[PDB]
């Protein structure tokens, strides 16, 4: 493919988007603008990403060409590529391409970048053994047979229905390694890929990760969304700093206590009921417990370094734990127990605080946290102790503001009214329980919610 | 007020990053996932904005994405928005503001 003559620029690349681009790249002012082939040389890459290109005839003249990225446009027929074998980088996620037979004689690739498009057949990608970065997710590959032969590979992903991994047996030079989403449950080839440093797992069936038991060069670890209970390998994990457990089915977490080089730590949404385990893993900034069954957090006391908690979503009465992280910037316990806020005053650096649908009556601890940003404090519930039923029977009010100043409730049950400090009731007869609601827009520093809930009053 | 039900931790991705790509940066979440079907997107700058998907996120997971490597010197920060609608249409949180800032 050369131009024996001075043609114009929108005759050989046809798709008026890739005419335009080139127009730029080669210096003219016009696609009708002429150009010869030492014009054409003299491109040796091309940033065509994000034009709206749907044909890439005219890049078969590009004779020089060793590095391209057509990423995210709307590229399907890459036949133009076949013969441009310097090329060593293709950047092309986020087209529509579903045949990359195109691809096969490019033997010089090192790096392919094709995830987001509309691939099934891969088997094209056998003869390209130089390729060191590969990246196929969001495909709808199914076989990865193909990658076999490819044991230059140090970075791969690939999906999205790849349930066989057997095929990476002998690409022993793996290091990043991506199979999320792809309906995995056996991970026993994994073992091999004794280089592993980095592998995410996410949203797959896997329940049995034995297989990880020899990979102690991993540094990152990802298997949220799986069904794991039995996670006693990961203690042979010691190099581990970020791990991710997240929406499993985990209760055990003394295979944990000896991941000391821990900084990034999820856990929520298990089946935990006991953090003992947690205490020693000082290297924690950031650490994730919602959706368990938590109730005493007392082992989080000692994680000095904690600068991100969840803890929303458990059974806990005493936040007083987290009286001694004083790096907190941000911390979230909605659906909780929770009535005393005192401790929480020690969180002078506190950005984000969500403490919404706990027992909370008071505001006042939380007056100086003037650097809080992003604030929840909305359906507070609890029950006051009884008192005596009387037809006039009336309480304090006790609900108060960041102020100090009591905030008058919303509503009142069965006909009740107030005047400040008391609420006060006309029942007919006997009755066991009265109630009332507060809503009451706050900010403190810049963060801003409604303080609201529901207070039942027991008449014994 | 702005927190509603979001979860969110502080997002920060260093430049140069090694593949494979896209990469999980964090998993944003809404608790008005407890009441039903929630779906995430996101808009802004690095998203629906120039450079348009440098960062993406799954619909149904929340999983915030990028799709590339970045440079500091080229853009330092992003300023993204985050969204969460219900399964009947509805906005179930007003849009968060995301900063993303480039690292070493
Ligand atoms: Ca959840
Ligand atoms: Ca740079
Ligand atoms: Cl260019
Ligand atoms: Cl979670
Ligand atoms: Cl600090
Ligand atoms: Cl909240």
């Amino acid at each position: 493919a050369t131009i024996t003559q001075d043609t114009p620029i929108n005759q050989i690349f046809t798709d008026t988007a890739l005419a335009e681009k080139m127009k730029t790249v080669l210096g003219k002012t016009n696609v009708t603008d002429t150009v010869s082939q030492t014009d054409l040389d003299q491109v040796t890459t091309l940033q065509a990403d994000r034009l709206g290109i749907k044909s890439i005839d005219g890049v078969e003249y590009l004779n020089n060409l060793t590095q391209i990225n057509f990423s995210n446009n709307q590229l399907t027929d890459i036949t133009p590529l076949k013969n441009l074998t310097k090329l060593v980088d293709i950047l092309m996620n986020n087209n529509q391409i579903a045949d990359i037979t195109p691809l096969a004689n490019l033997t010089n690739l090192t790096g392919l970048t094709l995830f987001n498009n509309q691939i099934t057949d891969i088997d094209p990608l056998k003869n390209l053994t130089n390729l060191n970065r590969l990246e196929l997710s969001s495909n709808t590959i199914s076989d990865i047979s193909a990658l076999s032969g490819l044991t230059s590979l140090q970075q791969l992903n690939f999906g999205n229905q790849v349930t066989d991994l057997k095929p990476l047996a002998n690409l022993t030079t793996l290091e990043r390694l991506d199979i999320s989403s792809n309906k995995v449950s056996d991970i026993s080839v994994l073992a091999k890929l004794t280089n592993l440093e980095s592998l995410i797992a996410t949203n797959n069936q896997i329940s049995d990760i034995t297989p990880l038991g020899i990979l102690t060069n991993l540094d990152e670890l990802s298997l949220n969304g799986n069904q794991l209970k039995d996670i006693g390998t990961l203690a042979s994990l010691t190099n581990l700093t970020d791990l991710d457990l997240a929406n499993n089915q985990i209760s055990n977490l003394a295979p944990l206590s000896g991941l000391t080089k821990l900084t990034e730590l999820k856990l929520g949404a298990n089946q935990i009921s006991n953090i003992s385990p947690l205490a020693g893993l000082t290297a924690l900034t950031n650490l994730e417990l919602n959706e368990n069954q938590l109730e005493d957090i007392s082992p989080i006391s000692n994680l000095k370094n904690l600068t991100y908690l969840t803890l929303y979503f458990n059974n806990i009465s005493d936040i007083s734990p987290v009286s001694s992280l004083t790096k907190l910037q941000r911390l979230f316990f909605y659906n909780n127990k929770v009535s005393d806020v005192s401790s929480l005053a020690n969180l002078t650096n506190i950005n984000w605080l969500s403490a919404g649908h706990n027992q909370i009556s008071d505001l006042t601890p939380l007056a100086n946290l003037t650097r809080i940003t992003q604030l929840g404090l909305n359906d507070q519930a609890w029950t006051n102790a009884p008192v005596n039923y009387k037809a006039n029977v009336s309480i304090p009010n006790t609900v108060k503001n960041v102020t100090g100043a009591l905030i008058a409730p919303a509503t009142i049950s069965d006909g009740g009214s107030y005047t400040e400090p008391d609420i006060t009731w006309n029942l007919p007869s006997y009755t066991n329980e009265v109630s009332y609601t507060f809503s009451q827009p706050v900010t403190i520093g810049k963060g801003t919610t409604t303080f609201s809930g529901t207070v039942t009053q027991p008449l014994k | 007020g702005p927190l509603g039900s979001w979860v969110i931790p502080p997002i920060s991705c260093p430049e140069n990053e090694k593949g494979p790509f896209p990469k999980n940066l964090v998993q944003i979440k809404s608790n008005k996932d407890k009441e039903g079907k929630v779906f995430y997107s996101i808009t802004g700058q690095g998203a629906d904005t120039p450079p348009v998907g440098v960062f993406i996120i799954e619909r149904e997971t929340g999983w915030l994405k990028v799709t590339e490597p970045l440079d500091r010197e080229r853009i330092a920060t992003y300023t993204l928005f985050s969204h969460a609608v219900s399964s009947n249409g509805n906005a179930v949180e007003d849009p968060m503001e995301i900063l993303i800032t480039v690292t070493d």
